[PDB]
């Protein structure tokens, strides 16, 4: 509904990987509203992709 | 061998080499048209 | 902080974080809790019904029909009668001489 | 969709996400409706999506369709199907200077925007006459075409040339050559092909091979340095780079001469040119006409220095002799002249 | 063979089989006996399932449910159904057919010879849990229950499979018909002693032998326990989201402005701002380089006779005399007659390079005895501040000469409109970056790493003089043959290809050192000469620096001829991004301009503190020089850096944008960028232009 | 989010994938089942060269 | 970087090599001069579309 509570998810998310054993990176990860990210050196933004 | 080597017989070459000839016979026929960019 | 003991077969330390203390820092961790993994895989075969089975059997029948030419098709391969690294070939046939 | 183009549909209007500043061959601005017509053309789901769906009618023969061709009871709205084709006797129509057909009345009846841009090779070896059109061929045809011109009238060139006017460097062959010309340097390829050629009229050097070579680089206009002194070149580069370059000393892949035999080779195709020869051309074999306001004086002197770059030939001055080469093993001595 | 299967069999068969044996993730073509075995047991079983069929109570008038050919994912959810409305066991293997009055799953097999023991083996197989009826092609028949098939079934099986016996011996198949056991040959596998105890040993913790752990995962219901640990896992453990803004992007490394630290050293490998060409016009043939060389120096006669050196810069270690000497010695292999370009005087190209001075390796039983042998620490990279020659260096390199030297072949008519745009591309980025000075310096240094790589065919335990030569072209059309200078090259005795094999380079420059003391405290400079260009006398220095290098650095130095790709590839993707705003290509548009468009302009950099723009030509040159840098200056600092500052990029966009990016652990990306500038002058350049940009974008975005 | 895993192969434990194994061929041959399980337990007891 | 390896430059070219005067021979008594493989020294046709 709200970014809070998207972030709250993302948390939960972290906390869960967590207990798999995956570590996600906060030195190396960040949040945006989607259209614009990232995926295996690969750029996407609102459509384009580098 | 290329220049003054014995000149043989190729008649029946393309029957071997079908695929690729007709790969290229399909490119000449070949109709372009237009080059669309992304949507954004 | 897992469970650090004695290998009875080749006699060396041996560390198991499975189903350790859960982390109480940010810090990487790799104490995984079995239940969570094991849930986890329940909910995607749920999810998925009928996938793991079948990619078991599609897994399963390919080992079958395969042979052990298909491992000469790899990078730099670990030799141990000379304990070095050399072409998977050279690797599989000094093997399979040993083994002979 | 270009049912949906034409009938001016509010909804086909509002299903318009992107810009539509589309460009014609031209360059000029397509009209809004044939913009709309090629976005859509180019984008067809978004329409399709926007147009919005009702059910199909209950008649046998009559159904719908999906975006994609195929049948379902939510179809386009005011689109069907039908089994019961329909059937598919000439007149004289006006045309304009905007290549656009209207009608006895004057209706717009076929625009020059209809062709569709499908290219595709032709099954039979069609030909051409006009040169204005050369330049859709490659580079090196449009070179052979243009020299096989030259060549062909070469007699008239030559009688205009020889009065000394300056209309028989606007012929449409050399207009369809200079596009291969690039745009920096065509000014100085001018008026150096004019320097030379107006040096080799004026002391009798005329040899057939260079007037050849560089009549046709003889239209743009000329550009001359801060000096007044027309520029100096080795060899003139052509669109393409590599092998699209005429030498104006020894040859080219485009452009070769071969005196023994009295052979012209354009472009890997060769041709006799008897009969366009003078006697007397051989002897006056290369130096004169090399280079502008300058000319032979004697042989190699390895005592005067080595050959002599175009950047110090540039800046020489008049009465001083220096040392050039044509190619490889061919060395001359050539003086600079006032005239 | 696949003429014989696309024959004997309907198209619905055909494509059945083959699309549920290319699930196997193998090549279906090489190995179509399988096909044919696969196609003959499917039209065997749909024949069992054609003739006998249920009712309400269960007349014989279907009985029989098909599970091959279906897709495996559907074909085991709907066996797990059938076992579980019927409550019987679930059997381990996809079974080809289920009867519906036995209540049991069925198989259908195969053979050549007698059916007895493949049914048998098939029973030890699966031993009792799954019916089986069994056919061979030399009329056999085994049926586990005589209560299911009926005469009218296997007569129409066996005549069928009789009729393609018959068949398959026709056209000379029969003899390459590959039995049915070949696929499930190896269905024992027993698990040694030893290696049941390493299973054992490796479960997780709280289960003692691995028959626990596998009656835990098969019986255990894990359901809800994700949430019974979140619940009580540490709050602590939280990636704490916090939402970016403007003002949270500070300077990256702002140590790099303390005036305290040294500028940066010239590290790279050769002169690319300061280079000198002694220019020699030729008609354009090929010459080996040593005569190149030769008559550059015999042009330039008075620099090669100079015998008395004076001396303007040394280095902090190095010998003056003795690069002197080498020098001397390598002029004098350059211009006597011997077709070798082969040192003959190894004395002073020995002791320069201070290949004598190696440690002498022993015996390691000896260390281990002696107490001074300690390991030395490691000699970490220096802190540099802001070294103002790099941005000399990338003002220079992006300029327009006089002379280009990229000469490429051609290719075939264009046809396609893709085609045409990218011909037209390829024509603007080489009209634009033909004679910029990078694309020289590139040429020279990728044919300089070239012949250093060439010498190291057969010479390696001697000495090679290799003259940095470069072949030139002008707009007038007429051609040069540049000299940079020399290198003498050194032995590599061991036949590592990672081994550095010292190489000491001259080269000529008209750069007095002294202007900039910092840029050269790595550099032994000597003042050779004076040239003349207008009438003006302009001094000649010769840099000369000892360097190490290994075979692959050689590579690296051949393939850096890749910054051409580079390059065009970026300006592709710029040009691809603009003709995506729109649906129509903008090649041209955005370099020279249409009617309804305008001529693109960049950003470019600084003058007096103001932005200045310019076209995309300049742009262009820019990159390439960019790209060219990057290459040559390139070690892991610079490959860190870039890598992070790539997340940094992108975040400063995502803020630029309006998209509201959230970092968790900004502190730990900017420890990750400022671990990386240390002292490499590409890597504190880029930092110090980033901070510029940065500031200019936050003093931007405010309107 | 643009997630990253730091640590990610010097974190995730071979007991883990020999429990996935496990749970994915909860429905397979005995056989099949073990020669599946042989590499995870190999890989738990890896040894390193120096 | 093929014609430098094989010593095969165009057969209108002014280079000098072993190879290059039989390469030079053929392309003089050559007719289909287009239709010569780029190893003889001939001309390059290939593009995108082929």
């Amino acid at each position: 509904k709200d970014e809070e509570t998207c972030m709250e998810g993302i948390n939960d998310f972290y906390r869960t990987c967590k207990l798999l054993g995956i570590n996600m990176s906060k030195k190396k990860s960040y949040c945006n509203e989607t259209g614009m990210f990232e995926f295996t050196s690969m750029f996407y933004r609102d459509g384009f992709v580098s | 061998w290329n220049t003054y080597g014995p000149i043989g017989d190729t008649e029946g070459f393309e029957r071997v080499y079908e695929s690729f000839f007709l790969r290229k016979m399909r490119l000449d026929n070949a109709t372009w048209g237009r080059i669309t960019f992304g949507p954004v | 902080k897992g469970k650090q003991y004695i290998s009875d077969v080749t006699g060396c330390t041996m560390v198991d974080p499975t189903n350790g203390p859960l982390p109480e820092d940010n810090e990487p961790s790799a104490y995984a809790q079995l239940d969570c993994v094991l849930e986890a895989l329940d909910r995607m075969d749920e999810e998925h019904p009928g996938l793991f089975q079948a990619a078991s059997q599609n897994a399963m029948e390919t080992l079958m029909v395969t042979t052990v030419d298909k491992l000469t098709q790899g990078r730099q391969t670990f030799d141990w009668t000379v304990c070095r690294n050399q072409p998977a070939a050279t690797a599989l046939n000094t093997t399979i001489t040993s083994f002979r | 969709i270009l049912c949906m183009v034409f009938s001016q549909d509010t909804r086909m209007f509002q299903g318009v996400r992107g810009e539509i500043n589309f460009l014609n061959r031209a360059g000029q601005l397509l009209s809004p409706m044939y913009q709309l017509q090629r976005y859509f053309l180019n984008r067809s789901n978004d329409l399709f999506d926007q147009w919005g769906y009702e059910e199909s009618p209950k008649a046998s023969e009559l159904h719908g369709i999906n975006e994609s061709m195929n049948a379902s009871d939510y179809t386009l709205k005011g689109v069907v199907v039908t089994r019961n084709v329909i059937d598919d006797e000439t007149e004289k129509v006006s045309i304009t200077k905007n290549l656009s057909l209207i009608k006895r009345t004057g209706e717009v009846i076929m625009g020059a925007n209809d062709v569709s841009e499908l290219e595709s090779q032709a099954q039979l070896m069609i030909t051409y006459d006009t040169p204005k059109m050369w330049e859709m061929g490659t580079t090196k045809e449009l070179v052979q075409n243009t020299y096989q011109w030259v060549l062909k009238n070469l007699v008239t060139l030559k009688a205009q040339f020889l009065l000394g006017k300056e209309d028989m460097f606007q012929w449409d062959a050399f207009e369809a050559f200079e596009s291969i010309i690039p745009q920096k340097m065509a000014g100085q390829y001018s008026g150096f092909a004019r320097a030379v050629l107006k040096q080799m009229r004026d002391q009798e050097v005329m040899k057939t091979d260079q007037f050849i070579k560089l009549l046709p680089f003889c239209f743009s206009p000329p550009k001359l340095r801060s000096n007044g002194e027309p520029y100096q070149f080795l060899k003139l580069v052509l669109k393409g780079g590599g092998e699209n370059f005429i030498e104006v000393r020894k040859g080219s892949p485009l452009f070769s001469y071969n005196p023994q035999t009295e052979v012209l080779t354009i472009c890997g195709r060769m041709m006799s040119l008897k009969g366009k020869i003078e006697d007397e051309e051989r002897n006056r074999s290369m130096g004169n006409a090399v280079l502008a306001g300058f000319l032979v004086s004697g042989k190699y002197d390895p005592d005067l220095g080595d050959f002599k770059t175009i950047e110090e030939l540039e800046k020489l001055k008049p009465g001083e002799k220096a040392n050039i080469l044509l190619y490889q093993g061919k060395p001359v001595k050539v003086v600079k002249r006032k005239r | 063979m696949d003429t014989f299967i696309t024959r004997n069999f309907q198209t619905t068969i055909i494509q059945k089989a083959k699309n549920t044996m290319a699930e196997f993730s193998e090549d279906p073509e090489l190995q179509p006996a399988m096909l044919f075995n696969i196609c003959v047991h499917l039209e065997v079983c749909y024949v069992i399932s054609d003739m006998n069929f249920l009712d309400e109570e269960g007349k014989a008038y279907p009985q029989y449910e098909v599970i091959e050919g279906m897709p495996r994912t559907i074909a085991w959810m709907v066996q797990r159904s059938l076992a579980q409305e019927h409550g019987i066991e679930t059997p381990k293997y996809l079974a080809d057919l289920f009867d519906y009055k036995t209540k049991r799953f069925i198989e259908v097999g195969i053979t050549k010879g007698l059916a007895d023991d493949y049914f048998w083996k098939k029973k030890e197989k699966l031993g009792n849990s799954m019916e089986l009826m069994i056919f061979s092609y030399n009329q056999d028949y085994s049926l586990s229950n005589e209560s299911s098939l009926d005469e009218e079934g296997k007569g129409r099986v066996l005549s069928r499979l009789t009729e393609l016996q018959a068949e398959l011996s026709l056209k000379n198949l029969w003899q390459v018909l590959i039995g049915e056991e070949d696929v499930e040959k190896g269905i024992d596998f027993k698990l040694g002693q030893t290696i049941s105890r390493l299973r054992d040993i490796s479960v997780p913790a709280g289960f003692s032998n691995f028959e626990g752990m596998r009656s835990y995962i098969d019986n255990i219901d894990p359901k809800g326990a994700i949430e019974r640990n979140l619940a009580r896992m540490s709050p602590l453990v939280s990636v704490t989201p916090k939402k970016l803004t403007w003002e949270d992007l500070r300077p990256i490394g702002p140590h790099i402005y303390n005036h305290e630290l040294p500028e940066v050293p010239y590290n790279a490998f050769l002169l690319m701002s300061d280079e000198l060409g002694l220019a020699n016009m030729t008609e354009g043939k090929s010459k080996k380089p040593k005569t190149l060389a030769k008559e550059c120096l015999e042009k330039y006669s008075t620099l090669r006779d100079q015998t008395d050196p004076i001396l303007i810069m040394k280095s902090e270690k190095a010998n003056e005399n003795f690069l002197w000497k080498l020098w001397r010695d390598c002029v004098n292999t350059i211009s006597n007659e011997e077709m070798s370009n082969e040192l003959q005087k190894t004395n002073y190209a020995k002791w320069a390079t201070g290949d004598g001075l190696t440690y002498q390796k022993i015996m390691k039983e000896v260390a281990i005895d002696d107490e001074t042998m300690c390991q030395e620490e490691p000699k970490i990279p220096n802190k540099c501040r802001v070294a103002a020659w790099v941005q000399t260096e990338m003002n220079l390199l992006s300029t327009l000469t006089s002379k280009r030297a990229l000469d490429l072949p051609e290719i075939g008519p264009d046809v396609a409109p893709v085609e045409h745009v990218g011909s037209e591309r390829r024509k603007y980025f080489v009209n634009e970056i033909n004679y910029c000075k990078a694309s020289t310096v590139m040429m020279k240094y990728v044919l300089f790493h070239t012949s250093l790589l060439n010498e190291s065919n057969a010479s390696m335990g001697k000495y090679k003089v290799i003259p940095i030569t470069n072949r030139v072209v002008n707009e007038k059309g007429e051609s040069f043959d540049m000299l940079y200078g020399l290198a003498v090259k050194g032995q590599s005795h061991l036949r590592g290809d990672t081994d550095v094999v010292t190489v000491v380079t001259f080269e000529f420059s008209s750069t007095d050192p002294r202007v900039d003391s910092g840029k050269w405290p790595k550099y032994t400079v000597f003042r050779i000469g004076s040239l003349f260009v207008s009438g003006r006398e302009k001094s000649v220095y010769l840099y000369c620096r000892v360097n190490g290098t290994n075979k692959i650095q050689m590579k690296w130095g051949m393939e850096a001829r890749r910054c051409l790709l580079q390059s065009m590839q970026q300006m592709e993707a710029i040009v691809e991004q603009e003709s995506s705003i729109q649906g129509y290509d903008m090649t041209k548009a955005c370099f020279k301009g249409d009617r309804v468009n305008s001529p693109k302009t960049f950003s470019i950099g600084t003058q007096e503190g103001k932005l200045v723009k310019g076209s995309f030509g300049k742009a262009l040159r820019v990159i390439f020089t960019k790209c060219l840098m990057h290459y040559v200056f390139g070690n892991a600092q610079l490959e860190g850096f870039s890598a992070e500052s790539r997340r940094l990029l992108l975040l400063i966009q995502a803020l630029k944008d309006r998209k509201g990016p959230w970092v968790f652990d900004l502190e730990g990306m900017y420890s990750g960028i400022e671990e990386c500038i240390s002292n490499n002058p590409w890597v504190i350049q880029s930092a110090y232009w980033f901070n510029e940009w940065l500031g200019f974008e936050k003093e931007g975005s405010k309107v | 989010v643009t997630g990253d895993n730091t640590k990610w192969n010097e974190c995730l434990n071979p007991r883990i994938f020999l429990a996935m194994t496990e749970r994915i061929t909860r429905d397979s041959p005995i056989w099949f089942r073990d020669f599946c399980s042989i590499a995870p337990v190999l890989f738990s007891n890896k040894i390193a060269r120096l | 970087d093929y014609r430098y390896t094989y010593k095969c430059h165009r057969g209108d070219s002014k280079v000098e090599g072993k190879r290059m005067k039989i390469i030079k021979e053929l392309w003089e008594n050559t007719k289909g001069r287009d239709g010569l493989l780029v190893a003889d020294g001939g001309p390059n046709i290939y593009n995108l579309r082929n």
